[PDB]
């Protein structure tokens, strides 16, 4: 099967129509929120530009490079690529006008070109080199949670949010590689959300109050058994010789009470009192016999304990996995300045905090453990990497459509390649931006003629970057209201729509093939 | 997952339990038009009461169970 | 869709109308659910099998939906059952005409968001308002007739006919025992169901009820270590071999004759140990048994899955079948030992009692399980109920004579504010409404002659309507002055909840 | 069973539908071909061969056009895609207005006389480059790294790549024909970075030797290379069974190690410090130069031992009793294993049989190697071209529309019935001049018209249609510009194709 002249310009266009269509509300407070039983069969709750292409099951080949293409997007800044659904639907809008007029898709193509760098100069001249305080960095958390959640939970997150960013300040990383740990609480409102410094271990160590408050914590975090599995075996598993498989039988029992003696030299070893405590995170199961004898020694030890936090607290805390527990030095162990053991649950769930190195802060979220959880979880994810590119630049800008109409009133009105060939590309350009505040103010019931008309005006008249209120569809200034987005994120989804409007625009057959 | 309500749903529980009192009507009198009953069995069962033949029904309506319940109580 | 792509379920039309088409029909049974019924639901299950009930949370898990929407509502009416009792028949009901109301926005052009915040301003104010339409409270737990009380609505949500017998019956069986500070058992007031002596001669048994026959003698001492097994006896029946019908019959004695002795040291190392109680959730062997009425050891003869972990919970034990001389690692908990005989059934009881540590179960008597297996579903969510974890526990009009005392507030507070908000706080008073007008069509008169009297009467907290004529033709039933009670707290949740699941479900177009 | 003109317009419709959305895929400006899958992939290229092989074909003409596709890859590997939108309109003009005439032979013919009129025409457009001036190299190779529009570093890349070609210029056949690439060689590098790189003499290995086991460094001694017989000998000078038993232990080894040294005296004659071996390589041989003091490899391939030849220039030996440094290591030769990375990287300059220098590349990463090799695999190509035909011939329509005027005065001269297919082949030739008005976006019809008009002043010398501008433009000032060889080459396939689907008017079974 083969795509002629006309028709395979035709469905890509098309398709990228109703692809912006649907995914219309879902950017900023005025976007909705949006379910996929269509993409796995079962009750998903999903937002993201991104993360709702990656879930549904789409066999358009447009749409399933644009969930390559803002995955790059997506790597960088999170939200925004909802930001670039909308604008390439609208794009592609206005050159078809031209090829319905009649015309080369290149030679707008080529006006594509030169109307993308001239908003790229206006991209540093609109620039606001901000500070990034922690409450400029509160309006970006803001503006990205109240886009995926609600405000009410919002306001509650934002809290958590700026100041895990502020602790990586110390690491004086400008990228959010750690510290991003999302752990979740039993609980049934989600209205709660916790910020610990250090970690969060998920377990309670089977006889409780072995040592709940620890001030002084040498961390060993080892896989150790003490529940010994026991097998007589002469072929790998169980085999039919009952006169060779019973001589094995008598070492078997020695392995539980040899790791038992094991733990009270390593007590000695390091603290040599009771004042100084001692903590064993174990990820397996540990004897209550021996649960009891470690408590009277002045060790608290957990039991069960997850293989992803297996690693992370050797990184920030410390401690080493061993099966044994021979006599070793604070040198080989890690630390931590205060232990808590915190119920909420079925599950104890003890706390970890102010470690040998503060470099991994947990984020815990609590909530009733449903997709509402879950969609929590990449609201507080988006949340931080969105404001990952704020430590990344210096120039925080209101956004919401505060550049867009900037960008087309230089753009239209003054020619920057004055020759006519490219300027029918810049006329395709210029209206591309003016769908992200039109619509969304239209979906909040003023429409897009009122929206527009105000905020050119506004502009045009302060300078001042006049955003949009998304709560009651008229122009308000974004410096003020807190919707703003980063010089980092503006930058790409202007580079990502342009890249990818242009070689599906410059096809002619779309042809079956393998 | 199944379900249907409202009126139809209850007429039609109704002349459901009224072909099976159609039936009994006169069995306790001596008399009527004979039913042998050959199931999957394949061997002929009469009776004198309905209530042996009640024992026979598998019956098709949960409703009509519920009559079927009370009087085999 | 114009393209291959876009995988969805949801629309322009399946959004606006059939998310809430399907909210509709799960709340269509529910028109009548909580307070007086008439209205009666049999099932066939995925276990095919014949049960008719009036809690919802029995019928939504046999009802299945591939409508997300549909899906999502009725986990959020658990949520209200996980913390007060009933009331999960409120939330679905509630939420289901509120959706309606919404479409009627959407008919006229507002915006969604619009629609979303208006009932979030509407949910906010009435739960201010709503402590100040706290009537009573629970002063005395320990007095039977201020809980009794309470209870006759929940059990009116599930049945009118049994509303006071039953009420009397559960303080009667001691939810009273609990001072609630931090007290309630989930687990040691399981309903035991004792089947013969018909529903009225439903008793009182403290402490944990076991339908199961009591085998031997009575335990040795009252303050007996309780051994709780898996399987520790058999009973052996066989048939044809690889060979068939083996060579012999001489191995068979050989291995019958070690096999007595194998259970007379089972029983022993009991003995020894200092159990003096053995649970068998597998059968009873004969060999066992004459030597355990020697020993002076009580034996159950069988026990199904649910009794075990009961006793794994409340004595401590842990269940394993014994093929080993037993010990004990078990620990037992309960002071006192009885047998009771309920139902004129060999009753095993144990029983302990402490200040936040006490058991007191439910035991009922009816001459049918299908039968009371559904009036047990009455006393489910009635014992939950009293779980409000304090022990005043603010009691509200009970009924719904709240809602149309609520219904007064929000569509006068409606008015007062501008907006597009401003007409969903209206439809919001409108969803206190549908609930009695659905409740009256099943007491026998229409909607409009009842809820002009429920808002004519005024700010009164008293005037409802029942399932009597004063509910049918004056409309005037006296659902807070006659021992009809609501507490805060069910009402609470049920609203919040209903409010979240619907503004979830709203925004929702794929 | 198939005959007649519904097998010929049968291979005009298969042959015609290939090269229109190839033909947008052509030009530094293009258009990308969009190919979905029946399992939804996507590809988006422009390049012909990856489109070719990828497209499902049923027609076997359509096949047949892979194969003169496989045909400009295996002798060039550019022009691939260009071979195939000229066939196009040889076979879409002429054929039914003259197979309703039905004269197969005489449109052959024209196809012929199309060909040799377009050679003369060819050296009247072509003014020679210079094969010794690097800046005559470079505008040409800056007109092919533009076509896939990346010159991060591939603008250094440039000078390497034409120090590579210009100096692996040897190549005989009687008269000195040399069209080699095979004789370079590319440095394939994950450490380092390109641009403090540069060509180094002789053939630069990387393909199996990454490890010093030949030296650290060399200076004076030799390379050796053995094809020559070196197994050894079993018996007294027979071949007996092996060492498998302690009887065949001790008279055997005895004879093992002397046919060995026998030979490892014949080696250092011409003093070596490296030999590798390739041919008849035992474990005993390889070590008994390490007693010997001469490190010994083997476990290398035969083309990397051709290159190792021409990295010194010396002949393998096949004789294994006598070694000279007139045989092995001509000169004095230079071996340099030093470190790029974390690994030891053999060069092997000072290549006697002088003029022999390959590419040294090195990226951050093989990421950052690879984007930029191949802008220096398409700049081989050219350099290539440039050994082959040192004449440059402009690119855009210059070339084209130039010869498609003298086919239509050749056609006026011979005036027989062949002068129909050479106007019809003269518009043949402009289909590349009319698809870069659509590579940029211009008016076809006038820009087409305006070519004509450049044709009557300046014969369309070096003015030709630019797909970047839309304008036609000086290709002397632009600096579009190719080789005539690659012209010729990728004219002379679509000749052949023509010739070839004329003959075909029945397919059958």
């Amino acid at each position: 099967e083969v795509a002629r002249a006309q028709a395979a310009l035709a469905v890509n266009i098309s398709a990228a129509r109703g692809l912006q269509d649907v995914l219309r509300t879902n950017l900023g407070p005025k976007g909705t929120m949006k379910m996929l039983v269509s993409g796995a069969g079962d009750i998903k709750l999903t937002k993201d530009g991104n993360v709702l292409l990656h879930e549904m099951q789409i066999q358009h080949p447009t749409a399933s490079l644009i969930a390559k293409v803002a995955t790059a997007q997506d790597d960088i800044t999170g939200d925004g690529t909802t930001s670039n659904v909308l604008i390439i639907g609208e794009l592609l809008k206005q050159a078809d006008l031209y090829i319905s007029e009649g015309l080369h898709p290149r030679i707008i193509t080529e006006g594509f070109e030169a109307a993308k760098e001239k908003a790229l100069q206006f991209l540093e001249e609109v620039k606001v080199s901000r500070e990034m305080d922690r409450e400029t960095l509160i309006d970006v958390a803001r503006t990205s949670l109240r886009t995926k959640v609600h405000a009410e939970l919002a306001d509650v997150l934002t809290e958590a949010v700026v100041d895990s960013i502020l602790a990586i300040k110390k690491q004086d990383e400008p990228i959010d590689l750690f510290m991003i740990e999302i752990m979740e609480m039993k609980h049934k409102s989600e209205t709660d959300t916790s910020l610990i410094r250090g970690l969060v271990l998920d377990h309670g160590a089977r006889h409780p109050d072995m040592k709940k408050r620890v001030e002084d914590a040498y961390i060993l975090t080892c896989n150790v058994s003490l529940e010994y599995e026991k097998t007589e075996v002469n072929s790998g598993f169980f085999y039919k010789s009952a006169e060779e498989r019973e001589k094995l039988v008598k070492a078997e029992r020695k392995f539980i009470e040899d790791r038992v003696k094991k733990i009270i030299e390593l007590k000695r070893k390091v603290c040599g009192d009771s004042d100084k405590g001692f903590v064993v995170i174990n990820q397996k199961g540990i004897d209550p016999f021996s649960l009891d004898a470690l408590s009277k020694e002045g060790i608290v030890a957990l039991r069960r304990a997850k293989r992803r936090n297996m690693e992370r607290l050797t990184l920030a805390c410390g401690g080493v996995a061993l099966n044994s527990f021979d006599d070793l030095s604070p040198d080989c162990l890690g630390h931590a300045g205060l232990v808590y053991e915190y119920t909420l649950g079925e599950e104890k769930f003890t706390f970890i905090e102010k470690c040998n190195n503060p470099r991994s802060v947990t984020l815990l979220i609590k909530g009733p453990n449903k997709h509402t959880l879950t969609q929590i979880k990449d609201a507080v994810r988006d949340g931080l990497r969105a404001v990952k590119n704020a430590i990344d630049d210096g120039c925080v800008v209101p956004g919401a459509g505060a550049v867009e109409v900037a960008m087309a009133e230089a753009l239209i009105k003054h020619k920057p390649s004055v020759k006519g060939r490219a300027q029918l590309g810049v006329q395709a350009f210029a209206d591309a931006l003016l769908i992200i505040p039109k619509v969304l103010a239209q979906n909040s019931g003023f429409d897009l003629q009122e929206t527009l008309v105000k905020i050119q005006a506004e502009h045009s008249e302060s300078g001042q970057l006049v955003g949009v209120d998304l709560n009651t569809g008229e122009p308000m200034v974004a410096a003020e209201v807190g919707v703003w987005d980063n010089y980092c994120v503006k930058k790409q989804l202007l580079h990502s729509c342009t890249v990818i409007a242009t070689n599906i625009l410059l096809v002619d057959e779309i042809m079956r093939a393998g | 997952t199944d379900s249907s309500q409202g009126i139809p749903q209850l007429v039609s529980n109704i002349s459901a339990c009224q072909v099976i009192a159609e039936a009994v009507r006169t069995t306790l009198g001596p008399r009527g038009m004979d039913k042998l009953i050959v199931d999957g069995r394949g061997k002929a069962t009469i009776s004198n009461d309905g209530a042996t033949i009640l024992k026979l029904l598998d019956v098709v309506h949960p409703a009509a169970k519920t009559l079927v319940d009370i009087a085999k109580s | 869709m114009l393209k291959e792509g876009a995988k969805h379920f949801s629309g322009l039309e399946e959004a606006v109308y059939r998310n809430i088409q399907a909210c509709k029909e799960l709340a269509q049974t529910t028109r009548t659910a909580y307070g007086p019924n008439g209205m009666n639901k049999m099932v066939i299950n995925h276990l095919e099998k014949l049960f008719v009930t009036n809690d919802a949370a029995t019928i939504l898990r046999e009802l299945e939906v591939q409508h997300p929407a549909a899906k999502m509502i009725v986990m959020a009416s658990h949520m209200q059952e996980q913390e007060v009792g009933d009331g999960t028949n409120f939330v679905l009901v509630f939420a289901g005409a509120l959706l309606e109301l919404a479409e009627e926005l959407l008919r006229i052009g507002l915006s969604v968001s619009e629609v979303i915040e208006g009932y979030e301003i509407a949910c906010r104010k009435a739960h201010e308002i709503l402590p100040n339409l706290v009537c009573c409270s629970a002063k005395n737990l320990r007095d039977i007739d201020e809980v009794s009380s309470l209870l006759r609505t929940s059990i009116m949500s599930k049945q009118y006919g049994n509303e006071v017998f039953l009420a009397k019956l559960i303080a009667q069986a001691c939810v009273s025992i609990f001072p609630d500070s931090g007290h309630f058992n989930v687990d040691n007031i399981r309903v035991c169901k004792i089947l013969g002596s018909g529903i009225s001669s439903s008793s009182v048994l403290h402490g944990m009820v076991f339908k199961k026959e009591t085998e031997g003698d009575v335990t040795s001492v009252k303050d007996a270590k309780i051994a709780v097994y898996s399987c520790p006896f058999d009973g052996m029946i066989t048939e044809t071999k690889g060979t068939v019908l083996i060579k012999t019959a001489e191995e068979l004695m050989n291995f019958s004759k070690g096999e007595e002795n194998l259970m007379d040291a089972q029983v022993k190392a009991i003995a020894d140990t200092g159990a003096n109680v053995v649970v068998t959730g597998g059968k009873v062997a004969d060999m066992a048994l004459h030597y355990a009425n020697k020993y002076n050891i009580m034996l159950v003869r069988l026990n199904s899955k649910w009794d075990l972990r009961r006793l794994c919970k409340t004595v401590g034990a842990t269940a394993l079948p014994r093929l080993t001389p037993p010990v004990l690692e078990e620990m037992g908990h309960c002071d006192s030992v009885y047998l009771s005989e309920v139902g004129d059934t060999q009753v095993v009881v144990f029983k302990h009692e402490k200040e936040d540590g006490a058991i007191s179960t439910i035991v009922l008597r009816g001459s049918t399980d299908n039968l009371m297996d559904d009036i047990e579903r009455a006393v489910d969510d009635g014992v939950n109920t009293f779980k409000v974890l304090t022990r005043d526990k603010r009691l509200v009009p009970g009924g719904g004579a709240t809602e149309i005392e609520l219904a007064k507030q929000i569509t006068s507070y409606g008015e007062t504010c501008p907006g597009l908000e401003q007409y969903a706080i209206k439809k919001f008073a409108e969803a206190f409404e549908a609930i009695p007008r659905a409740l009256a069509e099943n007491s026998g008169v229409k909607a409009n002659e009842v809820i002009s009297k429920l808002y004519a009467v005024h700010q009164e907290g008293n005037k409802n309507v029942g399932l009597d004529i004063e509910a049918e033709v004056p409309a005037v039933k006296d659902m807070l002055e006659a021992g009809i009670l609501d507490t805060y707290l069910g009402k609470y949740w049920a609203i919040k909840l209903a409010t979240n699941a619907a503004v979830t479900v709203l925004r929702v177009d794929q | 069973r198939e005959s007649g003109r519904k097998v010929q317009s049968g291979n005009i419709n298969a042959a015609k539908t290939i090269a229109d959305i190839i033909r947008t895929c052509l030009g530094p400006k293009s258009m990308m071909k969009m190919l979905l899958d029946p399992m939804g992939g996507i590809v988006m290229t422009n390049d012909g061969n990856a489109i070719l092989r990828e497209i499902q074909v049923q027609h076997p003409a359509a096949k047949s056009m892979i194969e003169i596709s496989r045909t400009q890859d295996e002798e060039v590997g550019d022009g691939t895609t260009s071979v195939i939108i000229l066939a196009g309109e040889m076979l879409s003009v002429a054929e039914h207005f003259l197979e309703q005439q039905m004269h197969p032979t005489v449109v052959i013919s024209a196809y012929r006389k199309a060909l040799d009129d377009m050679i003369s025409t060819l050296k009247k457009i072509s003014i020679p480059v210079d094969i010794s001036d690097s800046d005559m190299m470079l505008n040409i190779i800056n007109s092919s790294i533009t076509t896939k529009a990346i010159s991060r570093w591939s603008s250094l890349a440039c000078n390497i790549a034409l120090d590579a070609v210009k100096m692996v210029q040897f190549e005989e056949n009687g008269r000195k024909e040399i069209d080699i690439k095979k004789y370079a060689r590319v440095e394939k590098i994950p450490g380092g970075i390109i641009e403090d790189s540069c060509v180094l003499r002789g053939v630069m290995i990387n393909k199996d030797v990454t490890h010093p086991r030949m030296r650290r460094y060399i200076k004076n001694p030799r390379i050796v290379l053995l094809d020559s017989s070196l197994e050894y000998k079993k018996g007294e000078s027979q071949t007996d069974i092996e060492i498998t038993r302690e009887e065949d232990f001790t008279r055997i080894l005895q004879m093992e190690e002397e046919y060995i040294q026998q030979l490892c005296e014949d080696i250092i004659q011409l003093k070596p410090d490296v030999v590798i071996t390739e041919k008849g390589i035992s474990d005993l041989a390889q070590h008994y130069l390490m007693r010997a003091n001469i490190t010994a490899i083997r476990r290398v391939r035969k083309t990397d031992n051709n290159r190792i030849a021409r990295a010194c220039g010396a002949r393998i030996v096949s004789r294994p009793e006598e070694l000279r440094e007139d045989d092995v290591g001509t000169g004095a030769g230079l071996l340099e294993i030093k470190k790029i990375g974390d690994e030891y990287f053999t060069f092997i300059t000072d290549c006697k049989d002088p003029k022999a220098c390959t590419i040294l590349l090195r990226g951050a990463s093989k990421e950052i190697l690879s984007e930029v090799e191949r802008n220096l695999q398409d700049a081989m190509q050219v350099c290539r071209n440039v050994l082959l035909d040192p004449q440059l011939v402009p690119g855009g329509g210059a070339s084209e529309m130039a010869v498609a005027h003298a086919l239509t005065e050749k056609s006026k001269a011979m005036t027989g019935v062949e002068q129909w297919p050479y106007r019809a082949v003269a518009q043949a030739l402009e289909v590349i001049p009319r698809t870069l008005i659509q590579n940029c976006g211009a008016s076809t019809i006038r820009l087409l018209t305006s070519l004509r008009a450049k044709h009557t002043q300046e014969n369309c010398e070096t003015w030709g249609v630019n797909g970047e501008t839309g304008t036609l433009v000086d290709m002397k000032e632009l600096g579009i510009w190719e080789p005539l060889a690659v012209k010729l080459q990728t004219y002379k396939t679509a000749v052949e194709t023509a010739v070839l689907l004329l003959r075909i008017d029945d397919i059958v079974s």
